[PDB]
């Protein structure tokens, strides 16, 4: 426990991303498909990484595969916290669930890996309702679609983001 | 955009009206330390807490825990605000009238739902099969109900309840798996045993003949892979576990099997409708998804019913979620919007309005 | 197996962990007791089971892809379980089977015929049967503490020695290349013993050496080329090998391989499969409860060249006689091959 | 010597399946203590009311 | 003269029917040398392996009531008949005992070994829990048999067993022995080898007891030295243990000390009773019988009485029956049963098994 | 400026928070005549004294000698007054609750530290690698620990302890170095052998093949220069000394190797998390610093784990002092200030405060 707090901006974004309110399709296009969390400059609060996010409206027009693009914004030599809204279909239901992703590559500096790992259990407790966790320590554990599909429902998942595995 | 919630005995089915399958299917349990975890969250922590079933046998017993499950369904599973969508609830047969009003009070005062409708699970299964008269053998998680229905109205005096369902079969599967040297005891290994039951178990047409075949060859053996990579093999346990449905003495229970419960409930009805109920026996619930269960039920009931009666067991391929699918289509109809219990109608009549609007 | 009986057949190259769902030869309705490969066909194996039947199987070249349930032949001549099976060393498609009904049957695998029936020669349970060098006679160890030498073609008792081992525990009896019988058994004090017998004079054994006082029968594995017998007891964690020579005491203790795990079974690869270039004279597949661990017996030699003395000519995979010719009474030694081409 | 020598010490009974029985037979209600049934390898005779 | 053999996970008790105590009680261990002999027997069984354990690797053929090595199991039986009892197994009928809900495959191997390897003229397999109630002279009561491998709660009412209400707990004396080793390292004493496991087991059998109130007992030991006892190691050093005396047996009531998700023996016994019919729970509450060596801790009966009455309704009379000879209750009950004149109809002869197979053993047994 | 003290079994690592490497690394020994000397001074006098390890196996057994080490650490090694800086202490896994309070009382009453904190060595190593779940194989000087950690909490029931580490390997290297004619018996020669072990020894991927290679040529022979100028040559001893880690039978020890200890501790966890532990095996400690040990551990564990299991061994290049570096970064955070145990808090709750603030 490093004592790093979660900023009010992160809580509001997760609260909006968790529950869906009845809204016009223009506002539905503004829903966040993925978003990245990073440490502040003073390393005191967990804040939103500006510009590194995917909107629901962006999917299908500019972004072909939301997961393929989501992996790309992950830095190669830095640790990040990710919130990916996964849309997958198993053998008997179509599911839409939140996935909290801990990106800690081996190439990341030692100080970054230590703080992110030590404060992960503190931020995860503030983001109540998340039933899915993905801890990736290298690019090969996060780029493959079957890796998320294996975590979400194991072999029961037959489709991910509208595309068969 | 309506919500359909099927409060099952052990599994809660939830989704949106107009969808083919429920969006969220999670266990209906509340966990407290041996501070409150509901659904899969209470299962991920495993054995540190103790688990309680508020609707253990179709009838809600702990209303405070039931509100937590409903709170978990709307906000965490369906990810919607209940005050913006009408919610269609389902209830077990022989549900006391006090429970119907309590559900009415909870929906409008705790969740402030704009509208609500309450339907009987057994009737919805029969409608989804295109029938108005028949007997629905609903075998769920914690309770098995045989509900004879005539012209869309269940006969309460002929409804029989059996406390023998998938939950008891899952526990029986551990007790027989330990005979092969495996050891499944913790709640974590309960879901592995449940997954084995749902994938490799089947109902044998002739149990005694199937036992001889399994003891003379290995053609019935199947292999299953544990999460940690270990592979286990099960043989005659494939058809011994679901055999407890037809022979409850395997679990030490005195009650009769599902075939005799179906026949006994039919004999409690009027003589002039018994012929119709014999040919319109509809299966429902998760516990009726074992391959070969429709053939076994046909063979068993025929041996009980008169030889001049024509027996047809109806097992639709989607009978696992027929209650929810039947409720989802009904809630999505434009003509059904006049059948809701509006909040304005709730303030004038109180919780008692559910008796005259949903029967 | 959960039901019936089966035996797992896999290629030697398929090492490592074996799939629990790997196809097996599951055709018997009872547990399998003995298996034996065909010396003249590396793809034919005969199995005996509790169901009183002997089944001959044909193994595909690449192994098993699906479970094999249909055998080539089904030999049904026994009233009780068959636990002894011994292929003929020279005659092609001639098989011996001895069951718990104290009857010995000579089969013709090619035609599914029962060549001979020997039923009034063993008054008690038969422990094991071993052919002699040319396949004309076979020795058997019986529960009545008697070792018998029987000619199957004439149905006569060539030689017999009562009370070979005084103990009540099971004993074995195998034929040697020079015509002697090597027996392992128990004494009155229940001490495990080894004995060498000359059929021409069975009054007293040539040798009688005690090993220990442990339980479990001793299963001998004889190597005709090296005249070395490996004594492998069921439940023991050690392997003792002895050299049989014409000098007294005719049984010379060489050494003992010691391990920390008891054995459930053992099989010895024939000479044709040994890595000759590494001075390998025996390879034993020791069976644990859940693992098969090969054991390599090597002669320490400085030279890396072929050792002519260590590898004489051995019996080949070519049958000497045919099934029909052996019934007439013809006797011929196994066709010998060389081991030099297998040197690398 | 320990156990009395016999062949039938382990004989066990097993009723046939329900499809091999005879149902809907109004058996006689006479208080007389007879077998009420006589069977040969061909037919089955039961005293009825 | 019939033989009564009670194979446990940790100890093997053998004797003759009609006697009051087992004639031969030895640990069920098989030891093999782990060094190389330099001066001009590859295995040791029982007390012989216990005296040479300094250079041996001790292994238990049974772990958690499951035979992990049937080849070593035959050594235990061979040592029992020929070295301890010094009798011919082919001349005496053998009465064996089996754990409750024993797999049929395990029972099939036992009868096949006795009839084919040892050539016993007759044999019978009885439930250990049933025999434990015979020794106490009762036909009704729930037996809480806790030994070395596993703990069982078997409710019996008027001689009728309820298999659906039998509960198993994978926690026994061996688990406590391993737990004692783990907590002994906190005091500076290191016991790692299999030979040192027996030393720690002897410590547990002599200085461990069950505290009536665990939290109060912790406070007493943290402010006084009256609860400290001394033990002399085999080679001469003296060790002193404080709160470890009652912390090791406390894992029986709070298995969370071992990382286990199951409940304690007090709740397992209560849960087994609640699985029975309502009308028979009254007689089981007043006839709770303790069995096995794991129930020989001082004060365990008082703690078991205190814990159950907190679970049972106030109107119920909880009576824990803990006979002073409960370490041999299974054997003593077997000796009584084997001496009954009406038990002679339950023997399974060797000749019958040779023609009928193991089917006749599954029948005539429970 | 906070202080980070890593009281290892054989080496004490001390420094200031925010630094990349510890300032002082000295043996944790106290020497008395055969009047009290601590640290490298106790080794400078060599054989006149007798040496004792108060923390010999990760657990403090002589608290009087432990205070001498800490007093030497602050005043002679760190050269600061402990009353002016907060001190972060580290403890071995399975450390008794009585030791945590004894450490708290000593640090606040004997040294009067303004603040204090206790952290688990295994957890800091896992955090330094950027993981919260996994198994840490911490092999130090006198003890080797396999600590499976889930969500930042070590599972106490699944921790396995092995009394086989660099101290035993250093003694083993002496015994096999005498087979070449060299003699290392004195305490001074002990540090030379430890130096040889750290610079020339490596783990062989295949021991038998490597032994044959060294016996047929001289490509594996290395030369080492003694402090007095003599040059010695070691051949197959380079890979034989660290081989005792995987084959404890070389030392006459009955226990299993570090590869089997790692596998056994994983098998003692829940079946659900065994998949995560296999792919998150983290190495730590100075004994692990042999080249080629990660590849050998990967091969050994794979042969034990199921073939469908995906094995990775994580060997960070700075794993020698990952415990200290993880503690130094954590103690230098401005958001870690509120986590310290202040002297005001200690004066109220006593030594028992450490259980609720440091878990
Ligand atoms: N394919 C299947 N085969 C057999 N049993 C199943 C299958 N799928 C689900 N089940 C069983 O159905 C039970 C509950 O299903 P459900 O009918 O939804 O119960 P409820 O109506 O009480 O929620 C579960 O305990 C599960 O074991
Ligand atoms: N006086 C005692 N106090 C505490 N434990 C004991 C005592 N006597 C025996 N035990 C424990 O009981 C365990 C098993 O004894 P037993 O009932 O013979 O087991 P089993 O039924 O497997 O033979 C032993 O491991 C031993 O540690
Ligand atoms: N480069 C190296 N290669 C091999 N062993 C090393 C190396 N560096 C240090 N060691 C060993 O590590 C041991 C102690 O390291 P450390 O992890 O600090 O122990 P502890 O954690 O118990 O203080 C020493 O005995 C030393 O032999
Ligand atoms: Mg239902
Ligand atoms: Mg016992
Ligand atoms: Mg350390």
């Amino acid at each position: 426990a490093s004592g790093v707090a979660v900023s009010d901006g992160v809580i509001k974004v997760f609260n909006d991303m968790k529950v869906r309110k009845s809204s016009t399709p223009e506002e539905v296009k503004k829903r966040k498909k993925a978003v990245l969390f990073c440490l502040s400059e003073d390393k005191k609060n967990i804040i939103l990484e500006e510009g590194k996010e995917i909107l629901v409206g962006d999917v299908g027009q500019t972004v072909d595969d939301p997961y393929a693009t989501f992996v790309k914004m992950l830095p190669d030599k830095d640790c990040r916290y990710a919130l990916y809204d996964a849309t997958y279909e198993t053998k008997e239901s179509k599911k839409e669930d939140l996935v909290f992703i801990f990106w800690a590559p081996e190439s990341a500096p030692l100080k970054s890996k230590m703080i992110y790992a030590s404060s992960k259990d503190a931020i995860k407790k503030k983001l109540t309702g998340i039933k899915h966790e993905l801890q990736a320590n290298c690019y090969e554990e996060v780029k493959d679609r079957c890796t998320l599909a294996e975590k979400l429902g194991g072999s029961a998942v037959i489709s991910l983001e509208g595309k068969p595995l | 955009a309506a919500l359909v919630v099927d409060n099952g005995s052990g599994m809660c089915k939830a989704g949106f009206a107009g969808d083919d399958a429920p969006r969220a299917v999670f266990p209906s349990i509340v966990g407290r330390p041996r501070d409150s975890y509901v659904g899969d969250e209470a299962q991920s922590k495993r054995g540190i807490l103790t688990l309680k079933y508020p609707i253990e046998h179709g009838i809600v017993t702990n209303w405070d825990d039931m509100e937590k499950i409903w709170h978990h369904t709307f906000y965490n599973e369906l990810r919607v605000a209940p005050e913006e969508h009408p919610v269609l609830l389902t209830e077990a047969p022989l549900n006391p009238k006090a429970n119907r009003e309590k559900m009415t009070q909870i929906m409008f005062e705790t969740f402030n739902t704009p509208a609500m409708y309450v339907a009987i699970q057994a009737v919805l299964s029969l409608y989804a099969s295109g029938r108005t008269t028949g007997i629905v053998m609903d075998s769920g998680d914690g309770v098995t109900h045989t509900v004879p229905i005539y012209e869309g109205y269940a006969l309460p005096h002929a409804i029989l309840r059996l406390d023998l369902a998938g939950r008891d079969l899952t526990d029986y599967l551990m007790k027989i798996l330990t005979e092969r040297g495996y050891s499944f005891t913790t709640t974590a290994e309960r879901e592995i045993v449940r997954d084995i039951k749902e994938k490799l178990c089947y109902v044998a047409l002739d149990f005694e003949q199937e036992m001889a075949t399994a003891a003379s060859s290995s053609s019935l053996e199947k292999s299953y892979e544990l999460p940690d990579g270990q592979v286990i093999t099960i043989g005659n346990e494939r058809f011994r576990c679901p055999e407890a449905l037809f022979q409850p003495s395997f679990l030490g229970m005195e009650s009769a099997g599902i075939h005799e419960t179906t026949f006994n409930s039919i004999m409690k009805c009027d003589v002039d409708i018994r012929k119709d109920l014999y040919a319109n026996t509809v299966l429902s619930g998760g516990t009726t998804m074992y391959p070969g269960i429709a053939d076994r039920m046909q063979k068993e009931i025929t041996a009980l019913a008169p030889s001049t009666m024509k027996i047809k067991i109806i097992a639709p391929p989607e009978r696992k979620y027929s209650v929810w699918i039947g409720g989802s289509i009904l809630a999505s109809l434009s003509t059904f919007q006049q059948m809701w219990i509006s909040k304005q109608e709730y303030d004038e009549s109180g919780p008692s309005i559910v008796h005259r609007k949903c029967f | 197996a959960s039901g019936g009986g089966a035996f797992l057949v896999l290629p030697l190259s398929k090492t490592g962990r074996i799939d629990k769902a790997y196809p097996t030869v599951c055709g018997h309705t009872g547990p399998v007791l003995d298996i034996d490969w065909c010396p003249h066909n590396d793809e034919v194996i005969a199995s005996g089971s509790e169901d009183c039947t002997v089944m001959v199987w044909q193994i595909p070249e690449n192994g098993l892809t699906s479970p094999l349930t249909e055998p080539v032949v089904v030999l049904e001549g026994h009233t009780k379980r068959v636990g002894i099976i011994a292929w003929h060393p020279t005659a092609r498609n001639v098989l011996l089977s001895a069951g718990c009904d104290n009857v010995v049957l000579i089969w013709n695998v090619g035609t599914a015929e029962e060549l001979y029936r020997l039923d009034s020669l063993h008054p008690d349970l038969i422990y094991n049967v071993s052919w002699n060098h040319n396949g004309s006679l076979f020795c058997s160890a019986c529960k009545d503490k008697s070792v018998r030498i029987i000619d199957p073609r004439r149905g006569t008792l060539v030689a017999e020695r009562e009370k070979a081992h005084e103990g009540a525990r099971p004993m074995r009896a195998i034929f040697l290349a020079d015509g002697k019988v090597f027996t392992t058994g128990f004494s009155r004090m229940s001490e495990r013993q080894l004995a060498l017998w000359d059929p021409e004079n069975l009054e007293e054994p040539m040798a009688l050496q005690e090993l220990d006082s442990s339980n479990g029968a001793l299963l001998p594995f004889y190597d005709p080329d090296t005249s070395v017998v490996y004594v492998c007891g069921k439940g023991d964690s050690s392997i003792r090998y002895f050299e049989i020579t014409e000098e007294p005491p005719y049984i010379h203790f060489l050494n003992t391989f010691t391990s920390k795990e008891p054995q459930r079974g053992m099989g010895s690869m024939p000479k044709r499969g040994l890595e000759v270039s590494k001075c390998e004279i025996a390879r034993f597949y020791k069976l644990h409860e859940r693992k098969c661990e090969p054991i390599v017996m090597t002669v320490p030699r400085k030279s890396d060249l072929f050792q002519d003395d260590l590898y004489p000519d051995t019996a080949g995979p070519e049958a000497a006689l045919e099934a029909e010719e052996w019934v007439s009474g013809r006797d011929a030694d196994p066709i010998l091959i060389s081991l030099r081409e297998a040197y690398v | 010597k320990v156990v009395r020598q016999s062949k039938f010490r382990h004989v066990f009974g097993q009723p046939v399946k329900n499809d091999q029985c005879y149902e809907d037979i109004r058996v006689s209600r006479v208080t007389w203590d007879s077998t009420f049934c006589a069977v040969n390898p061909k037919f089955l005779a039961v005293i009825v009311e």
